[PDB]
């Protein structure tokens, strides 16, 4: 409806309430694999936030699966640095994790992470 | 194993 | 860390991509049922949101639920309009609608859509 | 039935 009132900080406080639901392990419904790390998460959030868990998750058949093993190439530290980002919208980005960060957001298919991280590196080029 | 390529 | 890049709009880019699920009935997870009509959701998102939805979804048990049957008094179009609000941040408050919204509102303990309330019914007296 | 009183 056209009459409508808006909460600005809404979306955020969502996210918020969200991450603290991850960190204290509640509702979360899958285990992503990396390596031979291990992240909880939500799959709703994951979803939301990348292309190819989009793609994973509305598959009928990969949807049901509590386990989800990456590419054996992506780097644990790359991915843990992206599911904090999907969380909180602070992406910890550094001189040392920025190759790493990338190769992940392009696999995981993260856009904005993905011209961010090119935008970094022609910068210091 | 399995993987998601 | 100390070190990092934020992107503006990515709390509300995920809670659009979440409202995207909810119409699409992807991962809902629990029906809501309110006199005789039903509501899906995402359990987190009514947790997020909601003071009532934390309690009940915190608790070992009733969180294994797929359905809650909320009090007989709540008004149906009354919980509609804030579950939209939940995933959309947008509050469709009009004249004949902000009693059923505020009662719903105090039920589901949304403290800001509760204090947003009080103050437009104030203002009309 | 049951409900959240
Ligand atoms: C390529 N890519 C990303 O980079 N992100 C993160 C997006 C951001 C801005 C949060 O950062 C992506 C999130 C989604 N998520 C979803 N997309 C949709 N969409 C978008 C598409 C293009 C798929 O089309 C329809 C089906 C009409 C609606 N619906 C639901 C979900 Cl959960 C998808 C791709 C992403
Ligand atoms: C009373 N009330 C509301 O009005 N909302 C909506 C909040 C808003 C700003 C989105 O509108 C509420 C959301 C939550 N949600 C959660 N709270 C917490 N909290 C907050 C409390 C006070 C419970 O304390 C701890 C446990 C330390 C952290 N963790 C996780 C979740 Cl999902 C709770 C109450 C709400």
């Amino acid at each position: 409806a056209d009459s409508c009132i808006q909460f600005t900080r809404h979306a955020s406080d969502v996210l918020l309430n969200l991450n603290r639901l991850r960190s204290r392990d509640i509702l979360t419904d899958v285990v992503i694999v990396v390596s031979r790390e291990q992240f909880r998460a939500h799959k709703t959030v994951l979803m939301a936030c990348s292309g190819l868990f989009y793609s994973i998750f509305t598959d009928q058949l990969k949807c049901n699966l509590s386990v989800i093993n990456l590419d054996p190439e992506i780097n644990p530290e790359g991915f843990c640095i992206l599911l904090d980002f999907m969380y909180t919208s602070r992406l910890n980005l550094r001189e040392g994790n920025i190759m790493a960060v990338m190769a992940t957001a392009m696999y995981l298919q993260m856009e904005h992470v993905v011209d961010t991280c090119r935008k970094f590196i022609k910068a210091s080029e | 194993a399995w993987v998601i390529p």
